[PDB]
RNA sequence: AAGUCUGGGCUAAGUGGUAAAGGAUGUGGCGCCGCGAAGACAGCCAGGAGGUUGGCUUAGAAGCAGCCAUCCUUUAAAGAG
């Protein structure tokens, strides 16, 4: 969850998440950061490692187009 | 989930002995007397002894596991018999048998010299290290009781007497 | 240094030895020259110098005024 | 020993047992120890 | 606290505390209620204490109904006078409270977060208490 | 929701009696008969924890006969909070005025903000058809906000199924919470 | 009662898929070696084919109501099923035998196994692979 | 003065034989549920996990200063604790 810094908008997420939201990614995006961080997980799916970024998008805040 | 009902393995070749309120248990290291409810039941089974209760209302529910656990500790007591540790911790602290006896330096200005009752025995291996040993499980568990409360665990620092396994928990001080 | 309303500023590893930073109030620092040399079994030291003014809170400053 | 009218249990460690027509509370933090009076 | 804005009469009688409630028996706005399991006047003090008390254990949150309120005045007299010269003077004000009344009722909190805040409100009242549910026996009447 | 429960006749037997027999006095009514019954108290109780006065109730007697039945009103001794009585209307082919559940569908966006939402009705009167007795009533309560309101006006109902009590009339709404901050002042 | 009926479920399904379902004691296995066996029992058998981990009490009601064998091996202590026969393997034991005969001490373990559709005996299915 | 009267039950405090809020594995009788040979409860033997030092903070807050958020994944199982 590095690489989901510069590609959001910010460099520290969003204060208090969830309810104000200051920048996302659609469901594509979701997977480049998947396609480095995959020896990273425990998984060796596309749609596993992009439902752990999919999972990370409300940490800083950062949601998604969908 | 009970205790009593639980049989009492007797191994050979120890004998127990039944009788109105008390069993008799006389084995490889010597022989001992179990005081018993006559309201409780023992009957000697082969290679083992068991326990009945007369009802199952709460004092004989109570008495039964007691009965049961207090045979099996005799039964075991004639037969590989009981021990415990004491771990002597602390600089100046150390011991040592003087005859039969023990003697205890444990920073008191006079040492402390325990003597031995009647089926205990004390052995110092290390100085650190001292063993009271017996057949009775209760009058083992009350030597040790006695020795270590000559000087209980400290607080504050690992100094005193402490039984093997005994955990050292210590708070700051100051 | 919490016990005497003073803010945290920094940890920092000098001769190592390991040396803190900090804001505190010029009153809850008399003998701090004795309380630290206890809390550091006389391994201790401190240098402190002048900073700035600031607020009171409400329930000290009035004590003051009798 | 806190000695109270009110006993209870104070923390999960904290344990109820009843000696010799006494109610107390004993555990492992020696300040949880309790004699109800 | 609880007062009557004004009222017809200054001082009233004393009366009785005869039988269980006229009314008020039932739950009628929260999940949860405290109810009286003996006869007492509840002091607007007593009330306020017990309220504070929910609203601190809840701390942002829940709904707190106060079903009684304080309309008789209670009367004592200048300390260390003797008898006569008339009635006392109105030195605060209390509930009349039988058995059986609901006197609190929460709402819109947890089943945990309502028990203790009850539990904890009975210690200020001057009476032993049970906690209730609104169930369906509540709601046909 | 549909529910059966054994009723026994009664005749000059005390209530004081019965009740402690574990048995709950009672009545039987409509337009047509009226009778001195009775129920266990303990069956009872477990039946109309659920049907209450809204979902039916029908009675096997002692005769053979399985009349389906609404409860009118049940007497609570008022110190104990048990009950003394109950009335059992006995339902037939008329319309019938009824006390209708309401489901409060939804998370409103009041609650969201720390608020909280009151049911100020948790059934609504209804004149209805024995055999078209709803079971629900919906109502959308998410779009209410702190401190908005609904007024039965706002009710849907299914066909066949007509609102009994005067619309002005209001259901549900939502308040400002309890607040320390307030005791601040308090 | 309980989702132990929802425990039949998958288990009697997943094994009436096979016939050569062996059986390990997925025990000791630390943190690395709760993925060693895991995914590279996925290098050398298909699907999740590892182990399936199941009460023993209920691969032996399987095993009873499936009629598949009655797999008799010893199904007390930790048992967990090696799907061989979910997979594409039965030589590629030799990919469980292998970590399993090396990592930690005793690593993964064997007491039974199906037989395509038969009994492979003690170290039988412990050899049928080495 | 007249029963150490009969039958059923409870109480182990000398309660009976001087008191309240409140506290309690005291004892006994009820009751309604929950788990339980598809193996429960107790003890005990494994594991109890990765994305992730969860966003940012403090110089460190890395599951538990601490706020908001709080998913999925490899799973028999494992709460962004
Ligand atoms: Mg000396
Ligand atoms: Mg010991
Ligand atoms: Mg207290
Ligand atoms: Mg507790
Ligand atoms: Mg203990
Ligand atoms: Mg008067
Ligand atoms: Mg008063
Ligand atoms: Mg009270
Ligand atoms: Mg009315
Ligand atoms: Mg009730
Ligand atoms: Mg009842
Ligand atoms: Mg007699
Ligand atoms: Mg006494
Ligand atoms: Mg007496
Ligand atoms: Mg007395
Ligand atoms: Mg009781
Ligand atoms: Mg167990
Ligand atoms: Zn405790």
């Amino acid at each position: 969850s590095y690489l989901i810094r510069k590609a959001a908008g910010l460099e520290k997420g969003a204060h208090k998440p969830g309810r104000e939201k200051v920048g996302r990614i659609t469901w594509e995006q979701v997977l480049e950061i998947a396609k480095q961080k995959m020896p990273d997980l425990n998984t060796t799916d596309l749609e596993a490692a992009a439902r752990m970024i999919a999972g990370s998008a409300r940490s800083m805040g950062v949601e998604v187009v969908g | 989930s009970r205790i009593g009902r639980l049989p009492i393995p007797v191994p050979k070749g120890v004998s127990v002995e039944v009788a109105p309120g008390r069993v008799k248990v006389k084995g490889p290291k010597g022989e001992l007397e179990v005081p018993v409810s006559p309201e409780m039941r023992v009957v000697v089974e082969e290679g083992v002894v068991r326990v009945e209760r007369p009802s199952d209302e709460r004092r004989h529910k109570s008495l039964h596991g007691l009965t049961r656990t207090l045979i099996a500790n005799a039964v075991k007591g004639v037969s590989e018999g009981y021990s415990k540790e004491l771990l002597i911790k602390g600089i100046g602290y150390r011991a040592r048998l003087v005859g039969r006896a023990l003697e205890l330096t444990v920073g008191f200005s006079h040492p402390v010299v325990v003597e031995p009752p009647e089926g205990i025995t004390f052995e110092v291996p290390e100085p650190t290290r001292v063993r009271v040993s017996g057949i009775d499980k209760q009058k083992v568990g009350q030597v040790a009781a006695n020795i270590r409360a000559i000087r209980k665990p400290s607080a504050y620092h690992e100094k005193g007497i402490y039984y093997a396994g005994e955990p050292v928990r210590l708070k700051p001080g100051k | 240094l919490n016990a005497r309303r003073g803010q945290i500023l920094g940890m920092e590893p000098r001769g190592n030895a390991q040396v803190i930073r900090a804001f505190v109030p010029l009153a809850e620092m008399f003998g701090y020259a004795t309380d630290l040399r206890s809390k550091t079994q006389g391994r201790g030291s401190f240098v402190m110098f002048f900073d700035h003014y600031q607020e009171v809170p409400k329930q000290v400053q009035e004590k003051l005024i009798k | 020993m806190k000695v109270r009218a009110s006993v209870k249990r104070i923390c999960d460690k904290c344990k109820v047992i009843r000696r010799h027509g006494r109610v107390y509370v004993i555990c492992e933090n020696p300040k949880h120890k309790q004699r109800q009076g | 606290m609880l007062m009557p804005r004004r009222m017809k009469y200054r001082k009233q009688q004393r009366g009785r505390l005869k039988g269980a409630t006229k009314g008020g028996d039932y739950v009628a706005f929260g999940d949860y209620g405290l109810v009286a399991l003996e006869p007492a006047w509840i002091t607007a003090q007593q009330i306020e204490a017990a309220r504070v008390a929910m609203v601190r254990h809840f701390r942002r949150g829940g709904k707190i109904f106060i079903r009684i309120f304080p309309d008789k005045p209670y009367t004592k007299k200048p300390l260390e006078v003797r008898m006569g010269k008339g009635k006392g003077n109105v030195e605060g004000y209390v509930a009349v409270v039988k058995p059986g009344r609901v006197m609190f009722e929460v709402a819109g909190v947890t089943e945990e977060q309502a028990m203790e805040a009850l539990r904890i409100a009975g210690h200020k009242l001057p009476i032993k208490t049970k906690i209730v549910r609104r169930d369906a026996y509540d709601e046909a009447q | 929701m549909e529910y059966r429960l054994k009723a026994y006749y009664r005749e000059g037997e005390k209530p004081s009696a019965l009740r402690r027999a574990g048995k709950l006095p009672g009545v039987m009514y409509n337009r047509h008969l009226n009778r001195k019954v009775y129920v266990d108290l303990v069956e009872f109780d477990k039946v109309f924890r659920q049907a209450s006065i809204h979902h039916v109730i029908v009675l096997e007697l002692p005769d053979g006969q399985s009349l389906p039945t609404l409860v009118r009103q049940v007497n609570l001794d008022k110190r104990r909070r048990r009950p003394e009585h109950v009335d059992f209307f006995v339902l037939s082919d008329e319309p019938v005025e009824m006390y209708v559940p309401l489901r409060f569908v939804g998370t409103p966006a009041g609650v969201r903000a720390g608020g909280v939402l009151q049911e100020i009705h948790r059934d609504i009167l209804v004149k209805v058809s024995p055999r078209n007795i709803p079971e629900f009533i919906e109502v959308d309560v998410s779009g209410l906000e702190i401190g908005d309101s609904l007024h039965a006006s706002d009710l849907k109902l299914p066909p066949g199924v007509e609102l009994a009590v005067s619309p002005e009339e209001t259901i549900a709404a939502v308040v400002p919470p309890e607040d320390v901050e307030k005791l601040a002042e308090e | 009662k309980r989702n132990v009926e929802l425990l039949a479920t998958l288990k009697e399904n997943l094994e009436r898929a096979q016939g050569s379902f062996f059986l390990v004691n997925y025990q000791g296995l630390p943190a690395k070696e709760t993925h060693a066996l895991r995914q590279a029992l996925k290098q050398n058998g298909a699907r999740l084919f590892v182990a399936k981990n199941t009460l023993i009490r209920l691969a032996l009601k399987e095993l009873g109501l499936p009629e598949l064998d009655g797999l008799q091996g010893p199904s007390a202590v930790v048992f967990y099923e090696d799907p061989v026969a979910a997979a594409k393997t039965l030589v590629q034991f030799a990919k469980s035998n292998p970590k399993g005969i090396p990592q930690v001490k005793s690593g993964l373990l064997q007491g039974q196994i199906l037989t395509a559709k038969d009994v492979e005996a003690l170290a039988e299915l412990p050899t049928m692979d080495e």
